[PDB]
């Protein structure tokens, strides 16, 4: 059979395991509401590389719109939600 | 091939009930190894541990079988004094049937099997007492 | 026993099947077969069969070079595989080289019987004819005789080769 | 395995030899050459059927060639098949008589001197 | 393709066909079936659509296999005796190896895997082809051979082949892998009593390949290849479908059609070799066939499904193009039942 | 017997002079040295990457006309029968055959190459 | 007042690839409605060479 | 009428009609002969006429 | 029987199961085929010279040219596959089923 039914919790998890994976990230900070200027002191060129990260591991293009405005994590689980039609 | 059939049928029915069960034991290996080979072959098992681990699990599985109605088989046509009598191979059948059931765990289908196995297991008796041949040989 | 040659050749030719039959890049595969052809050759001149061995060594060399052009075209395979390039690719070449020893051992200092017959050796000279006659080639004889004797021969074969070139260009015509 | 095919002095592809020739032919009124002309009748009806035509009454020369086919070649084929049975039959009677040791002429007793068991029904 | 291309292409086929059954000589036999494959390759492709060319590749594979192991077998024979005559093949590893190339040459299971994927990826008149004319030449070198063959190894194959293609058909909704699994199941029949009486087993491939031919010839008129394209028939062709419903009737072996006789035939001839289970065995798998026809059977005719409102601009059209022999196969596949002893025409 | 003392001989020979060039002289090999060539700059993709046949029908085409020569190689023994005028019409059916499939592909574009 | 005759729902039953889904086969699907597949446009890449200065 | 002409019409092919009409005379009369021919020769092999 | 004839035997059975277990290339496939052409040829050779059968030394020809028909068939194929994959990968021909 083809791919599990993934659930919200999932792509937190996926979500919250490849930004711990980021350098310029010290792991027991970030939350997930937390934003990547303010918080985490990320200019526009890191977020920029954060989006190509979650790209490969979720394996769909996020343009460059609808990149401008992903800015916490949580956003991030909303944006993949929406794109794969998850809701529970 | 043939050899294990002999070595089954050459001992007497109800007679050396632990040289029977090791035959009976080989033979259902045996099948359990020939299911194993084609199982592997038509749906391959995506690395060689899980293959081995199917291959062992098939051939235990039919080795516990054709044992455990071997044992029960000739056991019971050595209490009750009866050999050639179909009901003891029903008895070994329903054993068998039973196994299956327990290694698969799964009461449905240890009922099914024990009443089915039991009968084939008495009509193979049937048809060695009457002589009855599943390949006949030409002669008309 | 003597010289060991007819056995040394066909050992070759079985080690070059076992090379090209553990399915390396089609390349050593082609390598693998011309080496077996050239060795088939040597094993059916030991025998008296000059034409015949010389023709299907002539064949196979043909045949293999379009096996290697088509080879480069379309079984490429960027990083191509050699015997030992490969977990699977070695261990197919092991095991049929190590049941043709097997089997070679079995068969030679005992007499064994494997599928249909069994053997004790002895060489293959023991089998020949002791034949002392002729100005002519029995082999030629016999090969020339399908321009008279294998006229049904000829038409089938012509046939077929006639179909064979339109079939292909049917085949590979697409569209 | 085949029975027949290699009977000696059989021609390859006669279809029907000349020993066929002692036989009485079929009557133009059997049965089976009716049904095959019954089946020919079915197979012009059909035809009608599948092209869109009147079933009944669309084409009679059609009709006809269908029925007409069907029992000419019933006729040889039934030709052939009793042709084939009595080829068996001679056979078989004249292997019966060369081996009379093979078939035992045995004499009979009658049912006064058979003793039968009894089986009432209670 | 060009018609003369194509024509030239069916002559070849028939004529390596031919050459397997006219010979004397193994070699020849064997040339036959070469030629038989070589001209059978482009007729599968004749329409690109490169599901046809797996197809082809499939059928190639399979087929040059079957050749090398017939090839092999001579070779055995001949060297266990210096014999190149079709006969009773003197050695027997030979004629186990002859019996398995020609078992794969058939479609007998275990070797029946390559049939429906290429009777679904060719076309309907290619699948006709293959269903019919193919068995030709496999059968008649089996009944040359028969007072040779082990029965035990055909035996299993004809079983394994009644029973995988009754257990195959049931889980299709495509026509042409049911007209594959069919023809397992039938290859099986005919081969169970090979070793018995060809006689039978000619009579099975004759009735056989008439049905089959009214099968194929009525899904080729209404160009239905799925069950939900043959349910739109009865909209258009009732007449059609009714047909339909009765050759698949007779395909299940239901009396007085024309199926029955086969089988009725055989079981007779099994029972005066003795062997009794194997017949009640093959009789009561044949029930599975008979249910997937009669699935079909209530897609098609015995009810009515939704259709679709373009179907009406079909109302005002008529095939023009008719095939000839259609009637007297419908009829030759259902009413013949009554002339079973002539049978006897054919030893 | 011979040619097989020939053949080692040969093959001796060649294996030597190898052995002898790879083995006097002074070796510098170093990764710039070794590197493939293309005219001085690096190569972009693979060279074992596929390379089109253009001519592959005629590559198909060539096995049975080299089988076809294998077939017509047995004729001077062939001339010496008594049945003369049968070789001779099956020698020249089987030359009017290649000949026709020539033509054949020859009319049907079969031995232009593809573009 | 009508006897039953078989509807959509009814007939979508036959129009899968298999009679009985499965959860592997449940994911293949029916074959197009001519046997001819969409083209793929396989990536057949130009062999790119250097010539010269050398 | 019809739009299209329909070019097979009210006028029959009469050549098919026929060809068919004397496939079949020509058939039933040679089924018919030779249904007489057998009887005779069976009756002359048989001593019966 | 001789060593020979059973290494001949022996390589029949070897290309034989080199054919039947595919690994990924099309062409090695057909190159076992090719194999077990040969070990044919050489088979039936061996047996005909040994025997004297004068006659049946064309016969091995004759199965040389209905190798090439089988050779030249494959790679038609392989072509046509080629074509539609880019690749004579033996995984992409799957779109039938059982
Ligand atoms: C008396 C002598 C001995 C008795 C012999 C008669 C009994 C034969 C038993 C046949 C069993 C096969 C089917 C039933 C079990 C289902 C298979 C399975 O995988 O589920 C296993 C099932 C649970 O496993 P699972 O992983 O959960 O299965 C998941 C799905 O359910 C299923 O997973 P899946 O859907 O993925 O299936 C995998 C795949 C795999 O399919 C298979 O498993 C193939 C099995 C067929 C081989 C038949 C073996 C019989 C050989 C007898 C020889 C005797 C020698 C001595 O299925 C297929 O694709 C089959 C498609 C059809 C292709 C057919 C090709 C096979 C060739 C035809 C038969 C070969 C005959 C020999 C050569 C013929 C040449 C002429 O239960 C078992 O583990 C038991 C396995 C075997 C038990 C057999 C019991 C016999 C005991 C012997 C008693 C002797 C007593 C002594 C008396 C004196
Ligand atoms: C006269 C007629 C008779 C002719 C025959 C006589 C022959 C005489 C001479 C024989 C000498 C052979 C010479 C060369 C043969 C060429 C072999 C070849 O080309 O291999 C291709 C074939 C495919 O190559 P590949 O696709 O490139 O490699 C992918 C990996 O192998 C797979 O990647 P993975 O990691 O995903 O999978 C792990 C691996 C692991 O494999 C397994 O799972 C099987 C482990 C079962 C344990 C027992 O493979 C599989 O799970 C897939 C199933 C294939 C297993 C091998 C099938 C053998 C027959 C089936 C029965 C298996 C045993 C059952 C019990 C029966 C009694 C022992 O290789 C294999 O299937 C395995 C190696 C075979 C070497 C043994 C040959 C002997
Ligand atoms: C027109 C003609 C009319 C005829 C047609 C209609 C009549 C025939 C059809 C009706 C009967 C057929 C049913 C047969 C069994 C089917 C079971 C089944 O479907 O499994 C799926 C079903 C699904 O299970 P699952 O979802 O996989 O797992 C969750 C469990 O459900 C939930 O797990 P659980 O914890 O709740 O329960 C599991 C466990 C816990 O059990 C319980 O919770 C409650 C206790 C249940 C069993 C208690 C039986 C012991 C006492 C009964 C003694 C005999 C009756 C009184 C006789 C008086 C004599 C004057 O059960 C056991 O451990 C029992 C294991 C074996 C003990 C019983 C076997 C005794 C053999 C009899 C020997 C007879 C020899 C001849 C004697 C001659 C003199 C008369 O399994 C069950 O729930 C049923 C299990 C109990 C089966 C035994 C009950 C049947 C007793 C008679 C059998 C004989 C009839 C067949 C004859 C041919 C066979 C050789
Ligand atoms: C041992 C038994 C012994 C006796 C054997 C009896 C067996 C039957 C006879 C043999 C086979 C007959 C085959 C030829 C007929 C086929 C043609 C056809 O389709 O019929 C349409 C046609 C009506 O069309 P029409 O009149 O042109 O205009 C209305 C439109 O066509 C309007 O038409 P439409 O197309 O628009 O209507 C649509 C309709 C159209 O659908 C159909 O018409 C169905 C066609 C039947 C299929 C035949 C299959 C092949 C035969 C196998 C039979 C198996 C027998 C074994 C037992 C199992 C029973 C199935 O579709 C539906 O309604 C779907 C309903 C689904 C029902 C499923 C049942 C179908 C199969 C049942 C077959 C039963 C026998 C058929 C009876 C004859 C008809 O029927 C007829 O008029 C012909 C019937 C017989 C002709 C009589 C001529 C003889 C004149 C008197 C001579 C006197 C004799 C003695 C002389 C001396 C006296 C003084
Ligand atoms: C035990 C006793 C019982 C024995 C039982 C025997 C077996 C029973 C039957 C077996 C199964 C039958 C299966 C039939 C396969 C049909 C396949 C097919 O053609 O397409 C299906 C076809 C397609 O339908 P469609 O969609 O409407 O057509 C669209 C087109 O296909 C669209 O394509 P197109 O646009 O390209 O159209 C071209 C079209 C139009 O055609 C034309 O335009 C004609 C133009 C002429 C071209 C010039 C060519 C000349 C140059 C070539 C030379 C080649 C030489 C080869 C020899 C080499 C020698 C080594 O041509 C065709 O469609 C096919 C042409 C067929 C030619 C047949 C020639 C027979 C060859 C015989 C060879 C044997 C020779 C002796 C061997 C000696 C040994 C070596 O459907 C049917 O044909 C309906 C089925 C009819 C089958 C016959 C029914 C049973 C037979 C009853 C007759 C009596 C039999 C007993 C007689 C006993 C002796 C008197
Ligand atoms: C569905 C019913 C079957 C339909 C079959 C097609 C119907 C059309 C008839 C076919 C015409 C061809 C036969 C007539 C031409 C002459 C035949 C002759 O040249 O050949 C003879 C052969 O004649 C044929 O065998 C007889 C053909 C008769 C076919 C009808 C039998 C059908 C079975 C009974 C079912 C009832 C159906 C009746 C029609 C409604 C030579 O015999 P022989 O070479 O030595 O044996 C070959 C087989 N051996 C060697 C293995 C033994
Ligand atoms: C024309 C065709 C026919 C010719 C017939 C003659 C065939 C000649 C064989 C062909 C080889 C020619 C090579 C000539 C130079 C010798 C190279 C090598 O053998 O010498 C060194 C061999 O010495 C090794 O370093 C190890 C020496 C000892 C260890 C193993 C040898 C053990 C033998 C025991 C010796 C003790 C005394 C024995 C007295 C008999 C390796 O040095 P190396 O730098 O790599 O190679 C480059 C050579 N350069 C420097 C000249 C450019
Ligand atoms: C292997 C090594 C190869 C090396 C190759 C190097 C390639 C050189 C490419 C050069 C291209 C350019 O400079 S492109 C020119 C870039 N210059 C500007 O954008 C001017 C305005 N600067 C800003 O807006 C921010 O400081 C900004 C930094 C953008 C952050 O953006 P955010 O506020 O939104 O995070």
């Amino acid at each position: 059979s083809d791919a599990p039914p993934l659930t919200l919790e999932a792509i937190k998890d996926r979500v919250l395991y490849v930004l711990k994976l980021y350098d310029k990230i010290d792991p027991e900070k970030l939350s997930v509401n937390s934003h990547f200027m303010k918080d985490l002191g990320l200019d526009s060129l890191d977020q920029v590389e954060i989006i190509m990260a979650m790209e490969d591991e979720f394996g769909f293009e996020i343009p460059d719109i609808d990149a401008e405005k992903l800015m916490c994590p949580q956003e991030i689980v909303d944006y993949i939600a929406d794109k794969k039609d998850v809701y529970e | 091939a043939k050899t294990l059939l002999h070595k089954y049928s050459d001992i007497p029915e109800g007679t050396e009930c632990h040289r029977k069960a090791y035959a009976s034991t080989s033979i259902g290996g045996a099948t359990g190894l020939i299911v194993s080979a084609y199982s592997i072959a038509l749906k391959p098992p995506a690395s060689f541990l899980e293959g081995v681990a199917r291959t062992g699990r098939y051939t235990f599985t039919s080795a516990a079988i054709g044992a455990i109605f071997g044992l029960t088989s000739c056991i019971s046509a050595q209490v009750r004094e009866k050999p050639d009598d179909p009901l003891n191979y029903f008895i070994g059948g329903c054993a068998g049937g039973l196994t299956l059931g327990a290694r698969t765990r799964s009461y449905g289908i240890g009922a099914a099997a024990c009443a089915y196995m039991g009968l084939t297991a008495a009509l193979v008796k049937m048809g060695q007492l009457e002589g009855w041949q599943v390949f006949a040989e030409p002669k008309v | 026993m003597t010289m060991y040659i007819a056995f040394i050749l066909s050992t070759i030719f079985v080690i070059g099947f076992v090379g090209f039959s553990s399915k390396p890049s089609p390349i050593y595969g082609g390598l693998g077969l011309i080496v077996s052809g050239g060795v088939g050759c040597g094993i059916v001149l030991n025998f008296g069969g000059s034409f015949l061995g010389l023709m299907v060594f002539l064949i196979y060399l043909g045949g293999m070079l379009v096996v290697f052009g088509y080879t480069t075209a379309m079984a490429t395979e960027m990083y191509p595989e050699v015997w030992v390039s490969n977990k699977t690719v070695f261990g197919a070449f092991v095991s049929g080289l190590m049941m043709e020893f097997c089997m070679v051992y079995y068969a030679l200092k005992e007499e064994e019987v494997e599928i249909i017959f069994k053997f004790n050796g002895l060489g293959d000279w023991v089998i020949y004819d002791t034949g002392d006659s002729g100005f002519f080639s029995e082999e030629a004889m016999g090969i020339a005789a399908l321009y008279s004797y294998g006229t049904w021969l000829v038409i089938v074969t012509g046939w077929s080769l006639l179909i064979g070139v339109v079939v292909i260009m049917e085949i590979t015509r697409g569209n | 395995m085949t029975m027949m095919s290699g009977r000696p002095g059989r021609v390859p592809l006669q279809f029907l030899p000349n020993e066929a020739r002692s036989l009485p032919p079929p009557k133009l009124t059997d049965p089976r050459l009716v049904y095959m002309g019954f089946l020919g009748y079915c197979s012009g009806l059909i035809d009608n059927a599948i092209r869109r035509r009147p079933v009944v009454s669309a084409g009679l020369h059609r009709q006809l060639l269908y029925v007409t086919s069907f029992v000419f070649f019933g006729y040889y084929l039934l030709k052939r098949q009793d042709y084939m049975y009595a080829l068996r039959d001679h056979d078989m009677f004249a292997y019966v008589k060369s081996h009379p040791e093979d078939f035992p002429e045995k004499d009979k007793k009658t049912y006064g001197e058979i003793l039968e068991e009894f089986h009432p029904v209670r | 393709m060009n018609p003369i291309i194509y024509t030239t292409l069916i002559m070849t086929v028939m004529s390596g066909t031919m050459l397997v059954m006219i010979s004397s000589h193994w070699l020849l036999i064997w040339i036959g079936f070469e030629m038989n494959l070589l001209a059978m390759i482009p007729v599968l492709m004749k329409n690109f659509n490169p599901r046809a060319t797996e197809a082809a590749t499939k059928y190639f594979l399979t087929q040059a296999t079957a050749s090398m192991m017939l090839m092999m077998a001579i070779i055995i024979n001949l060297l266990y005796s210096g014999q190149w005559t079709i006969t009773k093949m003197f050695n027997p590893v030979a004629m186990t190896m002859m019996t398995m190339a020609l078992a794969m040459k058939l479609g007998l299971s275990p070797f029946h895997f390559w049939v429906p994927e290429v009777t679904q990826g060719i076309s309907l008149q290619a699948g006709l082809l293959l269903l019919t004319w193919q068995k030709l030449a496999p059968l008649s070198v089996l009944c040359q051979i028969s007072q040779s063959i082990n029965p035990n190894l055909m035996l299993t194959m004809a079983m394994l082949s009644i029973l995988i293609g009754g257990w195959g058909g049931l889980n299709q909704t495509q026509l042409r892998k049911i007209m594959a699994y069919s023809s397992i199941a039938h290859m099986g029949w005919m081969t169970a009593v090979l070793p018995y009486n060809t006689t039978m087993t000619i009579l099975n491939l004759l009735i056989y390949i008439t049905m089959t031919l009214a099968m194929f010839m009525l899904l080729i008129h209404s160009s239905a290849t799925t069950t939900l394209s043959l349910s739109h028939t009865w909209n258009k062709m009732p007449v059609i479908t009714s047909l339909m419903m009765v050759t698949l009737l007779s395909m299940g072996g239901l009396p007085p059609l024309s199926g029955f006789m086969p089988k009725w035939m055989i079981i007779q001839e099994m029972t005066k070799n003795e062997s009794i289970i194997m017949p009640t065995l093959m009789a009561m798998t044949a029930l599975l066939n008979l249910y997937f026809y009669m699935r079909l059977a209530y897609s098609s005719s015995l009810t009515m499904f939704p259709s679709t409102n373009n179907m009406k601009m079909k109302w005002q059209f008529e095939h023009t193009k008719q095939m000839k022999l259609l009637p007297t196969m419908i009829v030759l596949s259902t009413l013949v039942l009554p002339m079973t002893p002539a049978l006897s025409s054919l030893n | 017997m011979n040619i097989m003392l020939t053949l080692l001989t040969n093959v001796t020979l060649a294996s030597l002079l190898v052995l002898i060039a790879f083995w006097l002289p002074q070796l510098n090999a170093y990764s710039e040295k070794t590197s493939p060539y293309e005219c001085g700059f690096d190569p972009m993709g693979s060279a074992r990457l596929p390379f089109s046949m253009k001519f592959f029908l005629v590559a198909i085409t060539f096995l049975l006309f080299d089988l076809e020569i294998a077939l017509l190689l047995p004729l001077p023994w062939a001339s010496q029968t008594n049945n003369l005028k049968t070789m001779l019409t099956m020698a020249l059916f089987l030359l009017i055959l290649l000949a026709a499939s020539l033509a054949y592909e020859w009319t049907q574009k079969g031995l232009e190459w593809a573009e | 007042a009508r006897q039953w005759q078989p509807d959509v729902e009814w007939a979508e039953q036959f129009g899968g690839a298999v009679m009985y889904p499965t959860k592997e086969t449940a994911h293949w699907k029916p074959p197009p409605w001519n046997d001819v597949d969409p083209p793929k446009d396989t990536l057949v890449s130009n062999l790119t060479l250097n010539f010269g200065p050398q | 009428k019809f739009y299209i002409r329909e070019p097979p019409h009210g006028s029959p092919d009469w050549l098919k009609v026929g060809l068919t009409l004397g496939t079949s005379v020509f058939l039933w009369i040679y089924l018919i002969k030779q249904h007489k021919e057998d009887v005779l020769e069976y009756k002359r092999r048989n001593g019966l006429e | 029987m001789p060593l020979v004839y059973m290494n001949i035997i022996m390589a029949f059975a070897i290309a034989l199961a080199g054919l039947l277990m595919y690994r990924s290339h099309l062409m090695s496939s057909l190159l076992c085929l090719e194999g077990m052409m040969l070990s044919l040829f050489i088979m039936s050779t061996l047996i005909i010279l040994n025997t004297h059968f004068t006659l049946a030394n064309m016969m091995p020809i004759i199965l040389l040219v209905f190798a090439a028909c089988e050779a030249a068939l494959g790679l038609s194929l392989l072509v046509m596959v080629s074509n539609t994959y880019g690749t004579d990968y033996v995984q992409n021909l799957n779109l039938l089923q059982c």
